[PDB]
This record gives structure tokens, C-alpha cells and sequence, in this order.
């Protein structure tokens, strides 16, 4: 009963809180890269208002 | 007025030039079409236009006009019985000129011009009048609607028509100042309209529903959120809501939803009887329809024009209940709106004043005292419908901190076709302490301690469903068994309710009083024979079982000798039992 | 009319080139790129302004080069030419022949974006459609006018299902009256990013039945350019609704994969500069699946209809992925096939515990067909429900905590499958269908049967099981 | 100066900025008025001046403005606040203008409201016990007058209700600490910022019925009011505190409701001007926008007076590890945390003693100022409760029934201690029944499991049975 248990509850719940996670992490780094993305253009349209 | 071109196009964003003096979140019209749009920013010449209408295949260099004026609704007489656009025009006289089909550029009047209404004059030349006051009355579908004095209006009366039929448009109330009063008046959706006072909500708002009234009520100024999952039920508890509530006015607001959900409304509703008046049910409800396929930007004019047709109706002393269908869908047109701004996001690209924008909107709810000196209310319920069920999500959590109450729907009791499928343990109200006065003169003097048992049995018996699911019911003892079956006789014949059914769709607060005392009395009776060492399959075979089971299909009308056959046979079986 | 040719090419990058002096351009018309070989490449103006305008290519960019390169504009919207001689005929997802028939000629030319419907003309879906599956007709069944897609798997029999429910689809004009009549039926099948060998085995299907001469297929394989997959629904639906609202059919439209559709959709979107979604999709996806999936239902004052069934696979079975999750919201139910009824060898493996048909209560009642059907299906599910439960506690317990009451539970939902869930390739009956229903319920007892009045009970309790 | 200038020539109006280009005399931080055509007037604030445009916030809203008739004129180079010591009493709205009808009041002085730091040699250390009542704070958690306390609430939780009765029920113990002169009332001062009508309501009637009104002053921004003006606030509020508390001697006690909605526009004015973020989406000089604020409280060496704050914030999804809670628990001396658990068992004030704290703590109890054995029983108690979640942990495994002997002792324990000890309702304690009832929870423990008690106090205090109170 405890091999049962354990097998068919505790492990993919441990997995969906993994996958959750990741999922989270991975959209945070996205964006963070679109912010960076958006204040490099701002630097280079800086430097060309009157060349 | 102000006029120029149009220099960009960008979807629904369009970038007009010329436009010196045109002032902020003003309404102008674009292009030869003469589509509908609004300022949300200036930038020296230029200024930027989100166009509520489809924009493709305009062409740079058509000219923009000003109207000069903000967004406005038309408050008066024949709103009532209508079906109405995002921006306040009518589908039925849209669909007499264009066909099956929606084609931009349609201009209808909101108020009809042609329709003549009674009118009966109360007030006398030599009086003075002021803003929210009443000058007449002309009859409606049962109702008397009540011509209001403007808000910001002020002064003496000169000149009275007298009574006859009339338009909409012809002056009834002339002032000292040339000022000439008409049945109708324009308010600003974007600013509320004005009150006395505020009071205290001290009435619960009736829906229909057992669980809704018992467990987790909602007073007559509150507001409730009710997020979930897709097919979890939302749709149907508002209908519900709108069917079977005790509101003078229903205002639904189909903010970015589906068509269908829509049509049968249109069609179910006349054919109803509504609960307080006997006459139609659509007689008392107004719709404004924005389905999903329909332009983005009308989304976010839609709550503001259903919000303010409701301020005005509650400013004649009714009740109004307002059914918003989805805040999500206004929150992802703000996202979009914000893009094309390239304004820098908070969260899921959302902008950062979002949670400003719901606060404003829920804030307009509550039991106020008119300014004519009447006492009126809105209560406003919003679905929430977060993107996988994750109620961590920013618009879910910007609306828990402002609502009265909060009714969490599971995914995994809509699986299995427990309806209506309410989360009794994530849930929760905060006007439970307020209604205790109420109850204890309108139903019965025992009702809170009654309910507070029965929340003591569900909260006892989810305590001991982590001990059945590893050792089975077989091995608690008798005194744990009778705990598990009382819970799930609770949970399978009071808190589940078929909204389809003939009878079980409205449920009084008697009848629901009449259940619980059944319910509980079996319990106590059960705990009683439990000592005397009778078996529980000796109790759970017993025929008055079948009885509290079948107990919420009898009609109104017969409940009161059903409950008392049933109380004498709950006292009778177990003296029969040993 | 004759032609006007812009050279001002200013700048290209990636999939946009900017175009000066183009005033005389609309916003979202359709333009014509061609360079110093003549090879002619397809373009749509995504942004317009005094100073230049943006287009994206419908492909690649390569030989392309400021010198020699001129657009030309070919029309302001994009329209479909549309006849009703297309019946029997195949297309590539942009409107042209892939048969090697000659060319139709346009009897109309439509928008193939299309128009809202208005909600007042609409009316409600209230006919049965036949499918051929039991699972479907009796508990998830479907109505004319409904939009009802298929949740399925990464290696399950999804495309046989679509398959045998467009050759075994019927109209069934005889139990809730109707007009009693012979009437005509079409179906409007659109592929996007197919293969090889799932095109020929389409093509061999419905040639081997004969339904091609009744059908109209939009196959877009997956070598194609990713712009023809975008524009692959919105053509088959102009189609339908051209079909069903001018000439009264009957259509069906069947879209084989919604999920390559939108990572078309994302591709074409991470291309200009947009801030993402939840899972690196655009943030507008919900606006531009719900201008597909609204093109279906029913016209007050018309005959015709159209009735969608989309079919899509769900990554790693993740019901929390945007797609299936932004599906969900916009149709009317959904049909989930699960993997362990395909493991065991049940075929079709349609879980009946998360599906659902939000349109079956007009659709069924009294007169409209049996008087039992709605109860008959609740106290199914209800039953169901109770079985799979009690044997997911039995699988961690054991079988010593089983009473006779639970034993009974788990016997019916044991039997439940292999009776009416496996079927093959039949072609069963509604009425064939409740009669086994019906024959299920008799073995829990009366007691059990709550939901279900005794007026049903009384007169129809009591059969064994009539698989033979 | 007794001058007005106006700089006509706006060029640029979205969201809550506005640009004026020929505006260089304009000081940095200043306060202008800016006029519709109309004639409404708005108020606004200099964030960024150069001889090339300034770069102006907007306090209420943008409708109804053009570039073309718009035009700005300067109020003050500093911003600043004109206090009283008659207006206590008094209702504001966000910005310090009246609301409840009366004239205004007459500044006796004019305070910036930014305010200036506190010299840590002027400092002294806080050490005055505050007794508020209740049991899960007096005895575990001690409250100093002086401190910076927040609590972390929750969605649903009732964190006005704790605040309301602390407010009530707050008073000191001379008589314990040997002083023996008569205590004056708490003076209150409650800022609002974006409260609801239902909260506003009850804060009112509480108030009114506690007699506190005629001791109070109220600033209050609702949920209705423009965002922008909550950055202002607090600012308005510790000022007036300051000013009274290190002026003419009160005791003021601090509330501000919810610092969250304060961190919603410090995020929105962030993020109009494209800062680099934090977490979340949060501007980089939170902290020290926080800290400006908080770090107001104490008590100044040769002064009479103290401020006392009880900040209230919300945590969203109930996650510690949110940035408002983070940044305001690196700032404050503790907080008090409450309980979702314990509120759905009925359990008032649902406030869970293991994530609590209290940092001076250690200062205030002890011999001379409650009693010798306050913090042994307290860090006993501490150490009991942990031992009794991990056995409820255990428990969800192996099962009660196969638990030794010792281990259902600390199960019983924890089920007493929550139904006892936190649960009080709405009455009010002193410190010895608190350690009276601590004292008799204590006892159900084998007497040689107490290691952080002396065995003084043991001989001295142990054997009372709760029967004798509870029973
Ligand atoms: N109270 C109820 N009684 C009976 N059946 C119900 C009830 N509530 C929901 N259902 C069933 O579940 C379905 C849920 O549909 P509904 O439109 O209410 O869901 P929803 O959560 O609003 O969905 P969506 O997010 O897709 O708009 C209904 O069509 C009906 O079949
Ligand atoms: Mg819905």
C-alpha cells in the first residue's frame, strides 16, 4: 500500500510543481530579454537626433 | 471645430496631425466613413486616436473632425427591453438597414425619436429645482420612469407643458435662463455620477441558489467575483442570477463572450415570467452585447456604458444588479491598447494601471441616498476567467482586494457533473455578520446557529477525508462512518442544484431552511441510536433516506406538508429502530 | 484597370522592406513584389504613414536588392473568387488547383476576413446530427450549428476519427419531424502543415468512400510557406458560409490541426517586434481564434448551417496549455480522447468523464427524440463517476474494503467500456444506443436512480446487458 | 516671492506626465498649478528640470486638457505642509485640503514634508512595554513604544479588526515599570490610501464609538480618488506626527492601510518613466522610497514624545517572498503574520505565532518591567509549538495511533495551545493572565522537558492545572 502511494500520488505531483515552476522561470527570462531589447533600440536612436 | 488628417495607420491606432486644441479623451471621427474614436494622447501637432470600429483600408491623408465632446450614453425613457452595441446603438434597428451582417460606419440613434410617451407634469412655475430632482413621470413596461433634473443643472422654473403625449426631444421643462429641459440628457460614462450619502448594506440580495444564500451570502450594495475555469458554470449562475433574482433591474454586460450565449437570451427571456411584477422578463432587463469577434476597443467602452446605465437607474430609487461576463477580455484589450502605445509592461504585459482602472469600476457599486432624497443600490457580480485555472494571476489578485465576497469555482467538481460546483473551502463572504439581523425576523430566530452546524459538519467531515483515502471507510469506526455519510447526504442533496429542472432551479430561503432542519434532525437521531450499539447498515438502508434526497424536486407550493410527514417519519423510524 | 509600380525601396530586413512615396496605399491590402529575375512574391502593407510604408513578404526574401526590385498593388482587400461548381475540387490553402483541372470561374468575389454576425439575426442550434459513434450521440451528442472540437493526443487515432465521422455523417430527419426530406449535405475539409503520407491516406479515404464528390479540400502540406497556412481556415470558412447562406446546404468544416496553425501564428508574430504571451504566443491569440471559430451557427430566416469540428493535439496531454485552454473558451464543448482506453485497445478511446456538449439540452427532450435521454445521461455520468472513483481507491487499498454495494460500482465500470465504447467500424443507432444504456442501469438498484424520476424509472427499468 | 509666472508652451501630455519647454526656472521638486481652459485647477510636481522642458507629474487626472489654452504656474520651490496643533479633530483627503466642511486651519508652521533624517546620536533606545491586550503579542511578540510593527495580512483576513482593537485597548504599565504617573491617551493619526467604502466605514464607526475622534486626524485617498495622490500621503501624515510627537509631547500612534496600493503607483510613476525594474516588474529605489517612510518612528533623547507605526499590507497570493513584504520586512523591527489555517477554524485573531517576530523584544521585558520569567516561557513556548507541527506532520504518515507516548503529549499540546492561548475572541488581557494561562499550558508538558527554563522559575510557577480557568 505504501509503494502504491507513494508511486501513483507523491511523485508527479512533485513533477507538475517542477514543470509549473519552469514554465514560470522561462517567461520571466523572455521578459527580461524584450526590456533589454527595448532600451538598446532607445540607445541607438539616442546617439541619431543629430548625427 | 478641430480638424486635420490622418499622418499613420497601425491597426486600430491612428496618428492624426493638424490637431491643435484638441483636448484629452475627446471623440473624434475618422475618415470619410466616419468612424468613432477617442484621444489618449497629445504630442505637439499630432495626436493619437484608438479607433472603436474596423480601420482597414483607410488611406493616409482622410480627414479627422473633433467632435469637442467626451464619451457619453443617452439616459431616459425606452432603454429598457433593448439590446444595444459596446458604444450605445441599437442591434434590432442595425439589422433593419444592414442586413445578417455588422458593417462599420452605421449611425443609430440610441433614443428612439419617433416613439410618443405619456407625460404628467408635478412640478409648478415659481418652484426651483436642482440637480437629481423629479419634474414627471411617463409610464413604461409596469414601471414609472421618472424624468430627472440634470446633475449640474440649477435654477427656477418658468414654463410647464402641460399633460398630452410627446417625444423624446420636445422641451417640457423651460428655465429662467433660456435653459430648455427635454426627457433625455447625456452623462460622461467616465465620470460617476453623483450621491448624498452612502449606507451601510444591511438587506441580502436574493439569487436563488442554496449555497449562494446560505453559505456565502452577498448584501444589496456588494460585490462578488466569481473566477474558474472554462465549463466550470460561470455563464450559467449569471443567467441564473438574472432569472430568478429579487432586483427591479438586471443590466448584463456580454463583454467579449460568445454570440450564442447571447441569442438565447434574446429568445428564452420573453417568454419568462419575472418573480415580482408577473409580467415578461425581458421587460425589466437591459443587454449590452460585445462578442469576441467584434472590434477590441469597443470592449473597454462596454463596462463604462452598462456601468452608467445602471447609476442612472438606481438614481430613481430601484435596485439594479449588474452581471459583468468577463473582466479578462477588458484587461486583454487594455494590453493590446497599451502595445500600441509602447507603454513598458508590468506583468503578462499588462500596463501598470490596471489594477487602478478595476477599482474605479467596482467602486461604483453600493446602497446610496439619491440626490432627489430616495434610497437606491447596485450590486455588481464580475467573472473572472483566469488563462489555466491559476488564480495567481495579476487580474484575479487585483480583484480580491476590493470585493465583499469571493465564490472559487474547481475544475474537478465540474468534471463530474457536481453543479454548481463551488469551492466551499477556498470561498468565503464578508457580509455573513451584517444579515444575521435580518434572518433572525425573516426566516427564523434559529437560522445562524443552524448554518453554523452545518458548517461544522462540512468542516469535520473534510478533516476526515484525509484519514478515509489511506485506510478506507471500512476501517473508522461507527462514529466516523455516520460523519461520512451525513457529509456526502449534505453534499449530494443540498449544496448540488440543477438549473435545468422545472422546480429545482429557485429555491426559497424556507425551503432551504426546511432542509437543513431535516438534515440535521436525521443526523442527531442517527447519533442517538449510534450508542445503542445499532449497526450503521441497519441505518443506512433505512427508507426515510430516499426521503431527504428527493427532498429539493417538490415545488413551493407543497413543501410545508412534506416537511411535516418528513420530520414525523424521521422521529418515527428510529423509535422503530432498536 | 491599369497598374501603378513603386521603386523607392529604402530598406529590407528579415521578412519587412519599407517602400517610399507610398501614400496611395491602403492599410492591409494585398501587393505584388517582383525583382530583376521577374519572379513575383505576395505582400501585405502592415503599416502605412507619410513618410513610408511596411510590408511583409508571404516568403522569403533572398535575390531581392534595392536597384531593381518593384511592388505593385493588386488589391486593397484580399477577396476569394467562389462558385458552386467547387464540389469535388482541391486546393493548396491559397485558392489555387492542385488536381490539374482547369481553373474555376468566380461567380462572386468575397472578403475572405468576413463580417460579424449580428446576435439579434442569429437563432438557436436545435437539431441532432447523426454521427455514427455511440460515445457522442448518447452523452456529449452533437447540434447542428455547433462548434466542437476534438482534445486529442500526440500518438492517438485522432484523423481516423474525423475520417469515419465525415464519411457516416447524416442529417437523420425523422424523430423530432422536421421537414421529413431529402436534403443536401457538404463538407469542407481544410488541412494545415500536413505530410506526405497524411495526405495521400485523405486522399485514398475519400476517394475509396465517394464522399469527394460532395467535398471541397483545402490541403496545405508542410513544406509550404508559413503565410498559406494562416490563410488556410479563413478561405475554407468564406467557402462554407458562401455555401450555407446562398445556396442552403448543409456544410461541415473539419480542420485537421489548430496547433500548427498557431505556431504559424506565433512564427509570423515574433517576426515584428511584439511583446509575447504566456508561453511565448502573441498576446492577441484569443481575438484571432475566436475570428475563426464564430464563422459557425445558424441564420433566423435561412435553411443553411454550418457546424465546425477543429481537431487539435495537446502537448505532452497538458490541459493548461494556452492552445487547448483558449480553445476551451471560445467552443461550445469539447470531445477528449484518452490513452489508456487506447492502451488497452479500445477504439474510439473517447473518455466520457471530461467531455461535454453545452448544447445538448435543446437538442434532445421531449419530442425532439426519447423523453428518457437527458436523465438516462446524467445518472450515466453520475454512476460513471462513482465507479472510477471507488476503483481508483481500490488501487491503492485493495479489495478488502469492498462491500457488495462498491463491488457493484466497480462491475459497472468495468462493463461500461468494453460494451459501448469499443466499436470499430460500425455504424450504429440512436435508438440501438439507449436500449443499452437503459440495460446498464438496471444492475445498480432502484435507490441509486435519485436524479432520475420514477415515471422513467417505472417504465423502463430492468434489462441485462444485450451485447451479444 | 509674491509673484506669479506662467510657462505657457506645453508640448507633450500622456498618461500622468506633461512636458513644458521653456520652463528652466523651475527648482527641482517644486509645486505647480496647472490650469485648464475651463479654469480647473490640478495639482502637479517637478521630477525632472534642464534648460531644455521640465518633466511634470500630475496628481489628478488628464481629461479636459489641450495644448493649445493649458498653461502651468508655480506654487513653491519646496513642497511643503502647513501644520497645527488645532488640527486634531479634522478630516483631509490626500492631498491636506479639508473635506469635513470647516474652514481651514491656520499653519503656525510650514514643514517640508519630504522631512530629514534623524541623527543616530540624538536617537535613544525604545523600552517602554505597551500592553495591546493580546495574548499571541504581549507574551511572544512584546510591542515597544517606538517601534515599526507591520502586519502581514492576507485577501480575506481580518487585519482591521486586530488593528482596530489595538488602537482600542493600547496602554502602558507604570505601575510595573515604577513610574506610577498618569498615562495620557494615544493620539491617532490614520492615513488612508486607496480604502474602500465598506473599510472606511467601519474605521469610522469603530472610532466614533471608541470616543478617539475628538484625539485623531485623518488622511484619507479612496478607492475612487486619482492614483498619483497616494504617493503624497504618508508623507502628509508622518509629518504631522513628527511635528506633534516631537513638538508638544504626545504619543502618537501611526496606521497607514494599505502600503500595497503605495507600491501600485510608485510602480505606475516607475514605469511611465522606464526604469530599471526590480522583481515584478517593481522600480530599483523601492527600498529607499520605502525606507524614507518607515524610518520616521522613534524616540528622540530628551524629548517626551514617540511615534509609534503600525503599518497594514496585504500579501498577494498570500507569498512571503512577494517584493513589498520582502523590502518592508528588511526595513521593520518584525511583523505580525497572520494565519489562513487558523482563520478557517474559527480561530480569532488568527495570528500565527512561528513566522512572527518582534526585534525589541528584548529591550522592554524582563526583571524590574513585567516579570523575571517573561522570555524563558516565551522561548519555550516557541520551541513546544514547533516540536507539536512537526509531530502534526508526522501524524499524516505513521498515523496517531502508532505514535509513542511523548509524542501525543506536544500533539495535545498544539491543540490546546490554538484553542486556548490564541483563541480570545474580542476580550481584553492583561500580561498576568496571559502568563497565568501560558503558564498552565505549560504544565501538560513532563516537568524535565522544560530545558529553557530555569529550575527557579519551574519550582516557582509550575503545577497550576487550566481547569482552574478554561475548565
Ligand atoms: N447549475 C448548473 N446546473 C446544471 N448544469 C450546469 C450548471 N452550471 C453549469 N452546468 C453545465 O456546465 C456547462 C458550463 O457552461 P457555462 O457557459 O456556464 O460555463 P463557463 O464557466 O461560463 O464557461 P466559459 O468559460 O467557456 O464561458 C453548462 O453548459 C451546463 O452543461
Ligand atoms: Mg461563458
Amino acid at each position: 500500500r505504501r509503494v502504491n502511494a507513494l508511486e501513483q500520488v507523491v511523485i508527479p505531483g512533485i513533477r507538475a510543481q517542477i514543470r509549473f515552476i519552469q514554465q514560470v522561470l522561462e517567461q520571466r527570462e523572455r521578459e527580461d530579454t524584450f526590456r533589454l531589447k527595448r532600451i538598446k533600440g532607445k540607445i541607438e536612436a539616442r546617439e541619431a537626433e543629430e548625427e | 471645430m478641430i480638424q486635420g488628417v490622418i499622418q499613420k495607420i497601425a491597426g486600430p491606432a491612428v496618428i492624426a496631425k493638424g490637431m491643435l486644441g484638441a483636448r484629452m479623451y475627446d471623440i473624434c471621427k475618422v475618415g470619410e466613413e466616419g468612424l468613432v474614436g477617442e484621444i489618449i494622447r497629445l504630442d505637439g501637432d499630432t495626436a493619437f486616436v484608438q479607433v472603436y470600429e474596423d480601420t482597414s483600408g483607410l488611406k493616409v491623408g482622410e480627414p479627422v473632425v473633433s467632435t469637442g465632446l467626451p464619451l457619453a450614453v443617452e439616459l431616459g425613457p425606452g432603454m429598457l427591453n433593448g439590446i444595444y452595441d459596446g458604444i450605445q446603438r441599437p442591434l434590432e434597428r442595425i439589422r433593419e438597414k444592414t442586413g445578417i451582417y455588422i458593417t462599420r460606419g452605421v449611425v443609430v440613434h440610441a433614443l428612439d425619436r419617433e416613439k410618443k410617451w405619456a407625460w404628467t407634469p408635478m412640478v409648478k412655475p415659481g418652484d426651483e429645482v436642482r440637480g437629481g430632482m423629479v419634474l414627471g413621470t411617463v409610464p413604461e413596461f409596469g414601471f414609472t420612469h421618472k424624468i430627472l433634473v440634470p446633475p449640474d443643472v440649477r435654477g427656477r422654473v418658468k414654463e410647464v407643458k402641460p399633460a398630452g403625449e410627446y417625444t423624446v426631444e420636445e422641451p417640457v421643462v423651460v428655465l429662467e435662463d433660456g435653459t430648455e429641459l427635454k426627457m433625455y440628457h447625456t452623462w460622461p460614462v467616465r465620470r460617476a455620477r453623483p450621491v448624498q450619502r452612502k449606507l451601510d448594506p444591511n438587506t441580502p440580495f436574493l439569487t436563488g441558489m442554496r449555497i449562494l444564500d446560505v453559505l456565502f451570502p452577498v448584501a444589496m450594495g456588494g460585490t462578488a467575483a466569481i473566477p474558474g475555469p472554462f465549463g466550470s458554470g460561470k455563464t450559467v449562475t449569471q443567467q441564473s442570477l438574472a432569472k430568478w433574482s429579487n432586483a427591479d433591474v438586471v443590466v448584463y454586460v456580454g463583454c467579449g463572450e460568445r454570440g450564442n450565449e447571447m441569442t438565447d437570451v434574446l429568445v428564452e427571456f420573453p417568454e419568462l415570467t419575472d418573480p415580482k411584477t408577473g409580467g415578461p422578463l425581458m421587460h425589466r432587463t437591459v443587454l449590452i452585447a460585445n462578442t469576441s469577434n467584434m472590434p477590441v476597443a469597443a470592449r473597454e467602452a462596454s463596462i463604462y456604458v452598462g456601468v452608467t446605465i445602471a447609476e442612472y437607474f438606481r438614481d430613481q430609487g430601484f435596485s439594479v444588479a449588474l452581471m459583468a461576463d468577463s473582466t479578462s477580455r477588458w484587461a486583454e484589450a487594455l494590453r493590446e491598447i497599451s502595445s500600441r502605445l509602447e507603454e513598458m509592461p508590468a506583468e503578462e504585459g499588462y500596463p501598470p494601471y490596471l489594477a487602478a482602472r478595476l477599482a474605479a469600476f467596482y467602486e461604483r457599486a453600493g446602497k446610496v441616498i439619491t440626490l432627489g432624497g430616495e434610497e437606491g443600490a447596485v450590486t455588481i457580480v464580475g467573472a473572472v476567467s483566469p488563462p489555466g485555472g491559476d488564480m495567481s494571476e495579476p487580474v484575479t489578485q487585483s480583484t480580491l482586494r476590493i470585493v465583499g465576497a469571493f465564490w472559487r469555482l474547481d475544475a474537478s467538481l465540474a468534471f463530474r457533473r457536481h453543479f454548481p460546483a463551488i469551492n466551499w473551502n477556498g470561498s468565503y463572504s464578508l457580509f455573513t455578520s451584517a444579515l444575521d439581523p435580518w434572518y433572525r425576523e425573516n426566516v427564523a430566530e434559529d437560522y445562524p446557529e443552524l448554518r453554523d452546524a452545518i458548517s461544522e459538519l462540512l468542516q469535520r467531515e473534510a478533516g476526515l477525508q484525509e484519514i478515509v483515502q489511506l485506510v478506507g471507510p471500512d476501517a473508522l469506526q461507527d462514529a466516523e462512518r455516520l460523519v461520512i455519510e451525513v457529509g456526502r447526504i449534505i453534499r449530494e442533496d443540498f449544496l448540488q442544484q440543477n438549473a435545468y429542472h422545472e422546480v429545482d432551479a429557485y429555491c426559497s430561503m424556507k425551503k432551504a431552511y426546511g432542509i437543513m432542519k431535516m438534515i440535521l434532525a436525521f443526523y442527531k437521531e442517527a447519533e442517538a441510536a449510534i450508542k445503542r450499539g445499532v449497526s450503521i447498515d441497519e441505518i443506512l438502508q433505512l427508507p426515510v433516506l430516499e426521503r431527504i434526497g428527493r427532498a429539493r424536486y417538490v415545488s413551493e407550493e407543497e413543501f410545508p406538508a412534506y416537511f411535516e410527514e418528513a420530520m414525523k417519519e424521521i422521529q418515527g423510524a428510529f423509535k422503530a429502530l432498536a | 484597370l491599369l497598374k501603378k509600380e513603386y521603386t523607392g525601396i529604402t530598406y529590407i530586413s528579415g521578412p519587412l522592406l519599407f517602400v517610399e512615396n507610398a501614400k496611395d496605399l491602403a492599410y492591409g491590402a494585398i501587393v505584388d513584389i517582383k525583382d530583376g529575375t521577374g519572379r513575383v512574391r505576395g505582400g501585405q502593407v502592415i503599416e502605412v504613414s507619410e513618410e513610408y510604408a511596411v510590408i511583409q513578404v508571404f516568403e522569403e526574401t533572398t535575390g531581392l536588392d534595392l536597384a531593381t526590385t518593384s511592388v505593385s498593388l493588386v488589391e486593397d482587400v484580399a477577396r476569394l473568387g467562389v462558385s458552386k461548381e467547387m464540389l469535388g475540387r482541391r486546393f493548396n490553402g491559397i485558392g489555387k488547383p492542385i488536381d490539374g483541372l482547369p481553373p474555376i470561374t468566380p461567380e462572386k468575389r468575397l472578403p475572405i476576413t468576413g463580417l460579424p454576425l449580428n446576435p439579434v439575426a442569429r437563432r438557436k442550434p436545435e437539431q441532432f446530427i447523426q454521427t455514427g459513434i455511440s460515445t457522442i450521440d448518447v452523452m456529449n451528442t452533437l447540434v447542428r450549428g455547433q462548434k466542437l472540437p476534438i482534445f486529442s493526443g500526440s500518438g492517438l487515432p485522432a484523423n481516423e476519427i474525423a475520417a469515419q465521422i465525415a464519411r457516416q455523417a447524416t442529417v437523420r430527419p425523422d424523430l423530432s419531424g422536421e421537414g421529413e426530406k431529402e436534403e443536401p449535405f457538404a463538407v469542407v475539409f481544410a488541412a494545415m502543415g500536413i505530410t506526405q503520407r497524411e495526405l495521400s491516406y485523405f486522399i485514398q479515404e475519400f476517394e475509396r468512400t465517394g464522399a469527394l464528390s460532395r467535398s471541397v479540400l483545402f490541403l496545405n502540406k508542410a513544406d509550404d510557406p508559413t503565410i498559406e497556412r494562416i490563410l488556410t481556415p479563413r478561405m475554407a470558412l468564406t467557402v462554407a458560409e458562401y455555401l450555407a447562406f446562398e445556396h442552403d446546404y448543409h456544410v461541415l468544416v473539419i480542420l485537421t490541426d489548430m496547433t500548427n496553425y498557431c505556431e504559424a501564428l506565433r512564427e509570423i508574430g515574433a517576426a515584428r517586434e511584439e511583446i509575447p504571451g504566456r508561453r511565448g504566443y502573441p498576446g492577441y491569440m484569443y481575438t484571432d481564434l475566436a475570428t475563426i471559430y464564430e464563422r459557425a451557427g445558424v441564420v433566423e430566416g435561412k435553411k443553411g448551417s454550418v457546424t465546425q469540428i477543429p481537431i487539435l493535439s495537446m502537448p505532452d496531454d497538458d490541459r493548461t496549455h494556452p492552445i487547448p485552454d483558449l480553445t476551451g473558451y471560445i467552443t461550445e464543448g469539447q470531445i477528449q480522447l484518452s490513452r489508456e482506453l487506447h492502451r488497452k485497445g479500445i477504439y474510439p478511446p473517447i473518455d466520457p468523464l471530461p467531455s461535454l456538449s453545452r448544447l445538448m439540452n435543446n437538442g434532445v427532450g421531449k419530442g425532439k427524440t426519447r423523453e428518457d435521454h437527458k436523465q438516462v445521461s446524467d445518472q450515466l455520468y453520475s454512476a460513471y463517476a462513482n465507479g472510477v472513483d471507488i476503483r481508483k481507491l481500490v488501487a491503492i487499498i485493495g479489495e478488502d474494503a469492498l462491500t457488495e454495494n462498491d463491488r457493484r460500482y466497480l462491475q459497472f465500470a468495468d462493463a461500461f467500456e468494453r460494451f459501448f465504447i469499443n466499436q470499430g467500424q460500425q455504424n450504429r443507432s440512436i435508438e440501438e444506443s439507449l436500449q443499452i444504456a437503459w440495460a446498464l442501469l438496471s444492475m445498480l438498484p432502484q435507490g441509486e436512480l435519485k436524479r432520475i424520476s420514477k415515471d422513467h424509472i417505472g417504465k423502463y427499468y430492468g434489462q441485462k446487458l444485450e451485447e451479444i
